């Protein structure tokens, strides 16, 4: 039971349904774990070059000395703060690859940096860093693999559906719509341009794996479908609401950061990190969003850092 | 006892009707039957499907005729 | 008052051969159980 | 390009015009149907002239039921049997007043006490034998008990007064269920009341008769014989106990607030 | 307040009844009737005897074969535990075959198990209907029941057979579950574009809340004038009383016009048959002729237009 | 120790129809149950392969094999 | 001491056969509760694998892992 | 009232009773080998 | 007396009733009084 009052934010035109409700109760739990981190102070500017001074610089060659320190104590803060700088180096030789964990930093400062500059049309000016996700923790809270389902006979083939399903808002669709959509690259549209017969030859199956992926966009947020459509017309462009063209590209971009970064690095993690299957953890909506809007209510974090 | 315990065991069938008795033994046998039937038949001990003594799809696909056909 | 129509002579008869068939049935219980602890032991 | 069009008709259109058509047509013969009681109208004209009329559509064509047991045929639409003798005064001159009885209103038979006139037979079992019969002469019926037998109790009478006591019951052997209580009331007359119209109050013993009062159970139609009941008895005995819930006492028929 | 006549205050037994005596060359009844007395506080007391000859225990052989199937899949879904079974049943379900399959039969575990249940199923209730329309028929009376019935077997044959048949797809039909089948229910509505724009779904719709008035208009009635013997509705009928006098004054005062006491039976008949009607006439179209029931009531000049006040850039085609 | 000496009088107030129909309904549903409870469990035995399993038995027989090879 | 002395009259007012049919239905449906109950907590004893996992067991049996090898070529 | 005299139910309440006893003692010892075996708390 | 039982078969029920009440509480409290020992909630 969610006792009443709520809070209702309207967002279309009148008597049409369209509007976003709130439990102050459940949005407290929501604003009790945000926690932006403390501003760095800037760093003295000129002096000698990273790649004139340093041994091993390969991604951040092109900042001054003074904000690779300062990049370095930001890295330290943002996804291990308990361990220290030892957790991707050795004792002091800071120049030696001999841990995975700096590997795995390497190849994430390159995503960051081609989400931050290529992807604006998603996340416009306000970007991502490392707190984005792992918020202070080196393995992030909600990711996923490949899911292989319950335990059956030996005879019998999974077809991916009719269990609880934790991930599809606990309905029984296909339980595992990220493979064919966040990984893979599918056709979520399923509805005709014309009213009568013609070409289109999807199905009702299709239809339910595209309500699936559709359940966990609105659970990653915290929003409802009429965020985005209006439920008469699913498929019409001209009745949707400006929100939906950011998650078109939110879309692209999370198959990016999975096909060309995430995935790869399947051979260099150790096998704590990886699935039943043998995959690697994923990226989903949830990742940084973790229930909200916008990840962190959108405090511009990023722009401070000219690492990313 | 032991050996005179079970002396009057006959008169069962003052109390319990033969005609019913008859009709759900029969009903529950033949329940029982398909169930087990099905329970194996979904498990590692399989015997339509587990191509033994040979597979007989496979057998159709490589036929001489279908393979050429197939070359076409 | 509740009553079954049976005597008392009745009653000690019917209670025989159910306590002998109860006890029959109880002993290929056990008989089975010690055939699958040794094929395949659960605790 | 989302919303082209290639032809204008469709088999949805097509189809949906032939369901109009076929609502619209069993309208006509429900609505034909339901005017085989009651009809021809009487419409009354511009100085008080009454002519039968027959409405839209028009009445059918009149069909026949057999009855069971040479119970005779029923034709409908047919004939009607004369209506008895009410007496009844317009309160103000059009056709759409309403009427007032003349005499004693719960000995009027006009309003809710108005009855039909039935046929001057019992219904009857599958087998021939008459339904509604007292528990004396159906000797296989008994009262479950875990429920209050009504045998002895008194007939409490909407005003509080006492209306007589309960001597039998009527049991309907066509399906099993009581039909109404028999009473002796206080001129040692022998009345019977609907089972529908009674509070049975087990630990008061009571039986609570909200439509009439106490002095009202002397005048209640009485019957021929006291070993079946007829269609016509049933309707007149229900009728005078329908005509107290108006008449009973002169403030019921005057409106509330 | 009065008597309402909704429970039996007081209860009467006599022996049990037979019934009604059978042409000759039938078969016995099965079973000793008995009574319940919670039951006849609401209504008949008296359960069985019934009556099984050869077409009604086809039936029962049939459609038992189809529940042990059905029963058994969802058992095997959650690796046969049956704590598991109870913890999450509304959940499991019985799926039909994939729909890159066609109308073959595909493999027992791939869907040909819920196609034999289809099948089973079907044949279990076409000799139901058999036994329905012989046992009003032997007792004299007119086949009513049957015809309604047969309309009902129609529906649950539309969606299931013949729509995925003339789809191309045994993938297009319902599973066996709870949550499965209301899963089922919201994508096809998803997929052919917004059931509400479907003329024969609103059609049907409105012949389901006619139902319930109409239901609810007839029980009161009836219930309302049971004092002057108005729930024997043979005799007034066939000798009208003043319950059907009264009973129909009532509604001819309150709305201008009304029915008897034979002809409401047939406005129920027929208020009952058009939802279903209506329901085969709009699932047939579905897919095989309409595919956006959105567009086409566009088209037709049927939907609304609310204002814009935006543009919104389509994506694909920038 | 004498304190269940009239214990055969339970037959004058409990039917031994009704009770003998009742064991015996509650002893299959039992027996059905505990079976099915069990073979969900690691302690299954048609699935688990022992003594071998079957099916893989049957993908490795050499007339199987040399037509999967020719089709391939 | 002296408080329960009636107690046997309980039987006169409660009706014996009806009182007994219910305690033993309670009895078999509480049995098979709490077995469920327990059954589905970390105290579980059909799945814990011990004395030893036989699932387990069968995968690894060397007939079934030869049989396997020889299906990766 | 149930028709028992006072007799019948001193003798029922006898049996009730010794029966109550040996099943609780059952009771007792199949929780005294459980928590030999497996302890809860 | 609505329930027809007298006065003095009340009597009879209610000592009885009131013995076994209160057996029964003080069953209760020794449950209470084990349970905060093992494992205290406030
Ligand atoms: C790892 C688990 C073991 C296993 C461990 C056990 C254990 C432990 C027990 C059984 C018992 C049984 N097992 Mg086993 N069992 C296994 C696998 C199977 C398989 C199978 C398809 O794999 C089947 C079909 C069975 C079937 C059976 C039944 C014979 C018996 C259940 C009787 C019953 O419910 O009566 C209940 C119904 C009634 C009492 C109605 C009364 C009808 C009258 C009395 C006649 C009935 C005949 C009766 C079924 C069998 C008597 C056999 C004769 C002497 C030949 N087991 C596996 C290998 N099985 C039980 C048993 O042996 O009982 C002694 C038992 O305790
Ligand atoms: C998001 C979902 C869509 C929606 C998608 C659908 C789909 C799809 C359909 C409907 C259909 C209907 N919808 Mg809709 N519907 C929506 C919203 C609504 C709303 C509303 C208030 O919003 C209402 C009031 C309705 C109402 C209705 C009914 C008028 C109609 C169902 C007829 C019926 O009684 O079937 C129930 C009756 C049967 C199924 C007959 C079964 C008979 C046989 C004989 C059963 C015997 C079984 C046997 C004995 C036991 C078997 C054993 C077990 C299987 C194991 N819908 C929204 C828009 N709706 C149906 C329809 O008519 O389409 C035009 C339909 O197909
Ligand atoms: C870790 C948990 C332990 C375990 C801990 C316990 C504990 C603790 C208890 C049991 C009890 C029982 N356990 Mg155990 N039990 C475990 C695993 C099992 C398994 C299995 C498949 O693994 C089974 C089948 C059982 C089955 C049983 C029943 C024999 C008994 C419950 C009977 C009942 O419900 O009577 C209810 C029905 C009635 C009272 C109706 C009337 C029946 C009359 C009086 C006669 C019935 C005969 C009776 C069932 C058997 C007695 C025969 C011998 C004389 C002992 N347990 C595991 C290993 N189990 C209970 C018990 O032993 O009670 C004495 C009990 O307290
Ligand atoms: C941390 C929490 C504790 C716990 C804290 C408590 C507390 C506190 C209480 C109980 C009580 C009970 N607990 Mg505990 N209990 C725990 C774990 C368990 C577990 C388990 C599977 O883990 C079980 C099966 C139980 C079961 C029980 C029942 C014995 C008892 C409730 C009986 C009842 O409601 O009768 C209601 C039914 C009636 C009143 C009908 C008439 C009853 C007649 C007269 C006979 C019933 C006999 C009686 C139940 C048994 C006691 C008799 C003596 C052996 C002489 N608890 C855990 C460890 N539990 C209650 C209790 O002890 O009552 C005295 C209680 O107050
Ligand atoms: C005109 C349309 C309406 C209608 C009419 C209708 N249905 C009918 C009839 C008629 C006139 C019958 O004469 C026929 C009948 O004999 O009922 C008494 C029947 C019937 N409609 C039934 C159910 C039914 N009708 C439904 C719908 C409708 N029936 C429409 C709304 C629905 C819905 C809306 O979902 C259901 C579930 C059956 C009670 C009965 C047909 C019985 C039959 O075919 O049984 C034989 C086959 C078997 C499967 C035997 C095996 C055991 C069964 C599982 C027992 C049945 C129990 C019951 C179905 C429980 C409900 C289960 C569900 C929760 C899954
Ligand atoms: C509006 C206007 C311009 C007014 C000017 C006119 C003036 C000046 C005044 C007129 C006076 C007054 C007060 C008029 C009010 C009436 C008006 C204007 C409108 C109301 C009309 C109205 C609401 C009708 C709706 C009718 C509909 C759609 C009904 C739905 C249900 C339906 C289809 C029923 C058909 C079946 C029927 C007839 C059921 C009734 C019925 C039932 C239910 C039985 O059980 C029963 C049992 C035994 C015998 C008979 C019956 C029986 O007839
Ligand atoms: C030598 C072989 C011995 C066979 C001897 C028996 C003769 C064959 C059956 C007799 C028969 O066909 O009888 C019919 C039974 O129909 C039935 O089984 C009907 C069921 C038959 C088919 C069963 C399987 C169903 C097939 C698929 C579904 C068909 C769907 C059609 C529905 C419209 C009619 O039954 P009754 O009128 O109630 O009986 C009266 C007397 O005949 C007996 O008292
Ligand atoms: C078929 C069952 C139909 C039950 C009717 C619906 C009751 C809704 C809950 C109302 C309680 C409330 O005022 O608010 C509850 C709220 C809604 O949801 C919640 O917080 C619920 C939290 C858990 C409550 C679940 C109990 C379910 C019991 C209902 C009856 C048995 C089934
Ligand atoms: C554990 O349980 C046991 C085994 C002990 C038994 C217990 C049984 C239980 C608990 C069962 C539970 C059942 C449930 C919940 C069922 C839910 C059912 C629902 C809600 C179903 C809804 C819809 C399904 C529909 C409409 C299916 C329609 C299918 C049709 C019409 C099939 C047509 C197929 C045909 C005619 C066959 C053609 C095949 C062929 C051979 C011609 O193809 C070429
Ligand atoms: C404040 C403590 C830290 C210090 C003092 C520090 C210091 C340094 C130095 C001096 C270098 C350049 C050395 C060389 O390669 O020649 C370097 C590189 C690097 N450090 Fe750290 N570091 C710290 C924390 C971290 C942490 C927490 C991470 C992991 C999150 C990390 C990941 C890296 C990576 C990936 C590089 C290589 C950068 C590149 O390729 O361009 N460091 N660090
Ligand atoms: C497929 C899952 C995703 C969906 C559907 C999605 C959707 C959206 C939408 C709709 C917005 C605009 C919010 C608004 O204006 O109200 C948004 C903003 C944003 N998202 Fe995502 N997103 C997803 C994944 C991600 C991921 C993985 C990240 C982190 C890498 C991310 C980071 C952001 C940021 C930073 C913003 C705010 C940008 C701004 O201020 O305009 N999103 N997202
Ligand atoms: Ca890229
Ligand atoms: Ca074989
Ligand atoms: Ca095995
Ligand atoms: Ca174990
Ligand atoms: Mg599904």
């Amino acid at each position: 039971c969610d006792f009443p009052p709520q809070d209702v934010v309207q967002t279309g035109y009148r008597g049409l349904g369209m509007q976003q409700n709130y439990n102050p109760k459940l949005l407290q739990k929501v604003i009790d774990a945000t926690q932006v981190p403390d501003a760095i102070p800037a760093a003295t500017p000129g002096g000698a070059l990273a790649k004139d001074v340093y041994k091993n610089v390969q991604v951040l060659g092109d900042l001054s000395v003074n904000e690779f320190n300062r990049t370095m104590v930001a890295l330290t803060t943002w996804v291990a703060p308990n361990e220290g700088c030892t957790y991707c180096h050795e004792g002091t030789n800071w120049e030696s690859d001999g841990v995975y964990t700096k590997i795995a930093s390497r190849r994430m400062l390159e995503m960051t940096r081609d989400t931050n500059s290529n992807w604006t049309g998603h996340v416009a000016d306000t970007g991502v860093t490392c707190y984005t996700c792992h918020r202070g923790k080196p393995v992030p809270e909600h990711v996923w693999t490949t899911d292989p389902g319950p335990d059956i006979p030996s005879v019998f083939p999974s077809n991916g559906q009719n269990t609880i399903g934790y991930n599809v808002a606990y309905t029984a669709l296909p339980f595992d719509p990220f493979t064919p959509f966040l990984l893979g690259e599918n056709e979520i549209r399923v509805s005709g341009n014309t009213d009568l017969r013609n070409t289109n030859r999807k199905s009702i199956k299709q239809a339910e794996w595209t309500f699936a992926l559709m359940t966990h966009f609105s659970e990653a947020l915290g929003v409802n479908c009429t965020y985005c459509h209006n439920s008469r017309a699913f498929m019409d462009w001209n009745q949707s609401t400006p929100k939906r063209v950011p998650a078109w590209h939110a879309i692209r971009n999370v198959r990016d950061i999975n096909i060309q970064y995430v995935e790869p690095l399947g051979e260099v993690l150790p096998a704590s990190r990886k699935g039943p299957l043998g995959d690697p953890f994923k990226v989903n909506c949830l990742t940084c969003h973790q229930g909200a809007y916008k990840p962190l209510f959108g405090v511009p974090m990023a722009k401070d850092y000219p690492a990313l | 006892m032991n050996a005179k315990s079970f002396d009057g065991m006959h008169k069962l069938w003052m109390i319990m009707n033969p005609v019913s008795t008859l009709w759900a033994i029969f009903i529950f046998q033949i329940f029982l039957g398909l169930l087990i039937h099905m329970v194996v038949l979904s498990s590692d001990l399989n015997w339509h499907d587990d191509q033994i003594p040979v597979g007989y799809q496979l057998q159709g696909e490589t036929l001489p005729v279908n393979l050429e056909m197939k070359a076409a | 008052k509740s009553t079954t129509g049976l005597t008392e002579a009745e009653s000690k008869e019917f209670h025989g051969i159910f306590m002998a068939s109860m006890t029959l049935w109880f002993g290929l219980v056990v008989l089975a159980h010690i055939l699958s602890w040794l094929y395949r032991p659960w605790l | 390009e989302f919303g082209y069009i290639t032809q204008y008709f469709d088999l949805a259109q097509v189809t949906l015009w032939a369901f109009w058509l076929s609502l619209l047509s069993v309208i006509f013969f429900n609505r034909r149907e339901d005017k085989r009681e009651g009809y021809p109208q009487e419409a009354v004209q511009i100085f008080g002239k009454t002519i039968l009329t027959e409405g839209f559509p028009f009445m059918p064509a009149p069909k026949t039921f057999k009855l069971p047991h040479n119970g005779g045929d029923v034709v409908k639409p047919g004939p009607e049997r004369p209506q008895y003798d009410f007496k009844l005064e317009q309160v103000d001159r059009f056709a759409g007043a309403a009427y007032r009885p003349v005499g004693n209103p719960m000995l009027a038979g006009v309003g809710p006490g108005a009855y039909a006139v039935r046929a001057n037979k019992p219904d009857l079992t599958n087998a021939g034998d008459p339904r509604i019969v007292p528990m004396r002469v159906a000797k296989h019926f008994a009262v479950v008990d875990k429920d209050p037998d009504p045998r002895g109790m008194t007939v409490i009478g909407a005003d509080g007064q006492v209306g007589g006591k309960v001597t039998e019951i009527w049991v309907d052997r066509a399906e099993p269920q009581v039909r109404y209580l028999e009473l002796e009331a206080g001129n040692k007359k022998k009345v019977l009341v609907p089972i529908a119209l009674c509070v049975i109050k087990g630990q008061k013993r009571e039986v609570k008769v909200r439509s009439i009062n106490g002095i009202h159970f002397n005048d209640v139609p009485t019957l021929s014989n006291y070993d079946q009941i007829t269609l016509a008895e049933e309707d007149k005995v229900s009728a005078y106990y329908g005509a107290g819930t108006l008449y009973a006492t002169p403030n019921r028929a005057e409106s509330v607030l | 307040p009065e008597y309402q006549n909704i429970f039996n205050k007081v209860q009467v037994r006599e022996p049990a009844y037979p019934g009604v005596e059978l042409p000759k060359g039938s078969l016995p009844r099965v079973g000793k009737p008995i009574f319940s007395y919670w039951l006849g506080k609401i209504g008949d007391a008296q359960i069985g005897p019934l009556y099984l000859g050869g077409w009604g225990i086809a039936s029962l052989i049939s459609g038992f074969i189809a529940l042990e199937v059905i029963g058994l899949n969802m058992l095997a879904s959650v690796g046969w535990d049956p704590r598991l079974f109870l913890k999450e049943f509304f959940w499991l379900g019985l799926e039909p075959p994939p729909p890159a399959y066609g109308l073959s039969i595909p493999p027992l575990a791939e869907g040909g198990w819920w196609l034999i249940a289809g099948l089973f199923l079907t044949m279990s209730l076409l000799l139901w209907w058999v036994r329905v329309y012989k046992r009003a028929k032997d007792l004299g009376m007119g086949t009513h029941l049957s015809w309604a019935f047969a309309v009902a077997i129609l529906f649950f044959l539309t969606l299931g057979f013949i729509r995925p048949v003339l789809m191309g797809s045994w993938g297009e039909a319902p599973p066996f579950g709870i949550f499965p089948h209301l899963d089922w229910t919201a994508a096809i509505s998803i997929r052919y574009g917004n059931f509400y724009y479907n003329p024969f779904h609103g059609l049907s719709i409105a012949f389901m809340y006619g139902s319930a008035v109409l239901f609810a208009m007839h029980g009161g009635t009836i219930l309302a004038v049971s004092r002057y013997g108005g729930d024997r509705e043979i005799d007034q009928i066939t000798d009208r009383g003043t319950a059907a006098e009264r009973a129909m004054l009532f509604w001819r005062w309150c709305m201008g016009f009304n029915a008897s006491m034979e002809s409401i039976h047939r406005w129920a008949w027929w208020f009952a048959v058009f939802c279903i009607i209506n329901s085969i006439l709009g699932i047939i179209l579905t897919g095989t002729v309409v595919d956006n029931w959105y567009l086409w009531a566009v088209k037709h000049g049927v939907a609304p237009s609310y204002p814009s006040e935006l543009t919104i850039d389509n994506p694909y085609l920038t």
